[PDB]
């Protein structure tokens, strides 16, 4: 019996992971919100928790964790903004107020780059007020990736703390927490694309769809398990999950961590690989076990043709009960297929399904339905070719001329897309060349397929937010499970009428030499879509010869240092050239 | 209750 919601919640994670999580909680959905603001609140927060675990019956201590969000949330945005988004969903009651907050977290919102100081700086802020730099990294970082998984969060945030006091005591400190700092910069970016993929799915695509991919994966990772365990995972797992991506931090924190104790205590029933996971402390242990290597399947494992083909009994079978039976079939198929990409399990689940709907419903079903592994074998080869042929293109190419590649390709499938996303999109993508490329082909298609929907999802839930191209569109809502090959399967946009030529566009001036290589590359990228969409029936050969006479001229200008006509001059001589092709 | 303080 826990009387208070607050304090059973506190307690359960302790006065440190309890204020972090709820400064997460706010930040995701008051983004704009200046940081002192969110400082006070957090203040006030941990002030009336603390109340409560000593005297249950205080003030508004056995109200329920919405109601007391809500309330706080409500009162914190209206204090500015009187009239509002957050105004309309404050004037609902619970249960519609805290349902009215979801579609308030801004995915892409202008908010300024974050930009390093001096190392030096930065330690003296560590060391002369570490709590107040620690809640900042929290902050800066929730309020741009609204649906950070934040167990996770709280992991990066370990490792933030982590690197500061190592490498300020350290002989050569940049040396040692710059590279620390990138990476974890990096791993956050890519752990929150692939939430946003979670969330993008329990959201547009419901919880079955959510539960078939949770099956698919828990079974190649846990093949041993006994699927009753594995359906037991997925469900515990996808609870934890809608609890985060609806804003309930406090409770899936303290659900993931009940999760991951589960799995240590039953390891014997799960997985031969947790042992080391299991042996880590408690933020590090949930991160390492949803990292884990495959385990190795079973010895011998019987061809499921018996069981799902051959016999007379599938349609009775299946009707007793349709979410277990083919639940047991992609079981069965992801624990024998560690090979396979998820999406591509599920796009062969949704056919065996669709053919049992249809063939059950027939006169003979038994005939119908016997050829239904043949219609997977088209369904396996397309992803492995494109993988082998994208790979073969990336291991002469190169990241970046290959991301060029991937440029042209989908400027051509989508020219109606902004260039800005599409230089975005296309330098995710290519980044599964050094991703995937290096595993044995008997791996890549897992780390391909599935790193690619991650990144196709970012440009739906760009695109949705201000729509152009019907095709996007049509790829990004049809099927979760087939965006990749949906896109794929796009040809050249022959109906797009080419933009007009502007001279500015390719004019180039000398301060694209005091740039970064990042953003030099970038502005590289956007006049190569620009031109795509100048001359959309271009050749790759004829872009890839202006291209590399572009980055000559780009570097041919740089190391010159002469009075920067350079640019006017040699890049109108560029233009010419370009032009010969 | 309603009240208030800060207790606590
Ligand atoms: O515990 C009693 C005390 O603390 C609290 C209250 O609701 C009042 O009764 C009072 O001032």
């Amino acid at each position: 019996a826990h009387k208070s919601e607050v304090a059973h919640r506190f307690k359960d994670l302790g006065e440190e992971n309890f204020k972090a999580l709820v400064l997460i909680a706010f930040a995701q959905y008051l983004q704009q919100c200046p940081f002192e603001d969110h400082v006070k609140l957090v203040n006030e927060v941990t002030e009336f928790a603390k109340t409560c675990v000593a005297d249950e019956s205080a003030e508004n201590c056995d109200k329920s964790l919405h109601t007391l969000f809500g309330d706080k949330l409500c009162t914190v945005a209206t204090l500015r903004e009187t009239y509002g988004e957050m105004a309309d969903c404050c004037a609902k009651q619970e249960p519609e107020r805290n349902e009215c907050f979801l579609q308030h977290k801004d995915d892409n919102p202008n908010l300024p780059r974050l930009v390093r100081p001096e190392v030096d700086v930065m330690c003296t802020a560590f060391h002369d007020n570490e709590e107040t730099f620690l809640k900042k990294y929290l902050y800066e970082i929730a309020r741009r990736h609204p649906y950070f998984y934040a167990p996770e969060l709280l992991f990066f945030a370990k490792r933030y703390k982590a690197a500061f006091t190592e490498c300020c005591q350290a002989a050569d400190k940049a040396a040692c927490l710059l590279p620390k700092l990138d990476e974890l910069r990096d791993e956050g970016k890519a752990s929150s694309a692939k939430q946003r993929l979670k969330c993008a799915s329990l959201q547009k695509f419901g919880e079955r769809a959510f539960k078939a991919w949770a099956v698919a994966r828990l079974s190649q990772r846990f093949p041993k398990a006994e699927f009753a365990e594995v359906s037991k995972l997925v469900t515990d797992l996808t609870k934890v999950h809608t609890e985060c991506c609806h804003g309930d931090l406090l409770e899936c924190a303290d659900d993931r961590a009940d999760l991951a104790k589960y799995i240590c205590e039953n390891q014997d029933s799960i997985s031969s690989k947790l042992k080391e996971c299991c042996e880590k402390p408690l933020l590090e242990k949930s991160h390492c076990i949803a990292e884990v290597e495959n385990d190795e399947m079973p010895a011998d494992l019987p061809s499921l043709a018996a069981d799902f083909v051959e016999s007379k009994d599938v349609c009775k079978n299946y009707a007793e009960a349709k979410d277990v039976f083919l639940g047991m079939f992609l079981y069965e198929y992801a624990r024998r297929h560690p090979d396979y990409s998820v999406v591509l399990l599920l796009r062969l689940a949704k056919t065996y399904e669709t053919t049992l709907e249809k063939c059950c419903a027939a006169a003979d079903p038994h005939e119908c339905y016997a050829k239904v592994f043949d219609e997977f074998k088209p369904l396996v080869e397309e992803p492995q070719n494109l993988i082998k042929q994208n790979c073969e293109l990336f291991e002469q190419l190169g990241e970046y001329k290959f991301q060029n590649a991937l440029l042209v390709r989908y400027t051509k499938k989508v020219p109606q897309v902004s260039t800005p996303t599409l230089v975005e999109v296309s330098r995710n993508l290519g980044k599964v060349g050094s991703k995937c490329c290096k595993h044995p082909e008997a791996k890549r298609m897992p780390c391909a397929e599935d790193y690619l929907s991650v990144v196709l999802n970012q440009l739906c839930v760009l695109h949705e937010k201000t729509p152009v191209s019907d095709r996007v569109t049509k790829c990004c809502t049809e099927s979760l499970v087939n965006r990749r090959p949906c896109f794929s399967a796009l040809e050249v946009d022959e109906t797009y009428v080419p933009k007009e030529f502007n001279a500015e566009t390719f004019t180039f001036h000398a301060d694209i030499c005091t740039l970064s290589e990042k953003e030099r590359q970038i502005k590289k990228q956007t006049a190569l879509v620009e031109l795509v969409k100048h001359k959309p029936k271009a050749t790759k050969e004829q872009l890839k010869a202006v291209m590399d006479d572009f980055a000559a001229f780009v570097e041919k200008c740089c190391k010159a240092d002469d009075k920067e006509t350079c640019f006017a001059e040699e890049g109108k001589k560029l233009v010419a050239a370009s032009q010969a092709a | 209750g309603y009240x208030x303080x800060x207790x606590x």
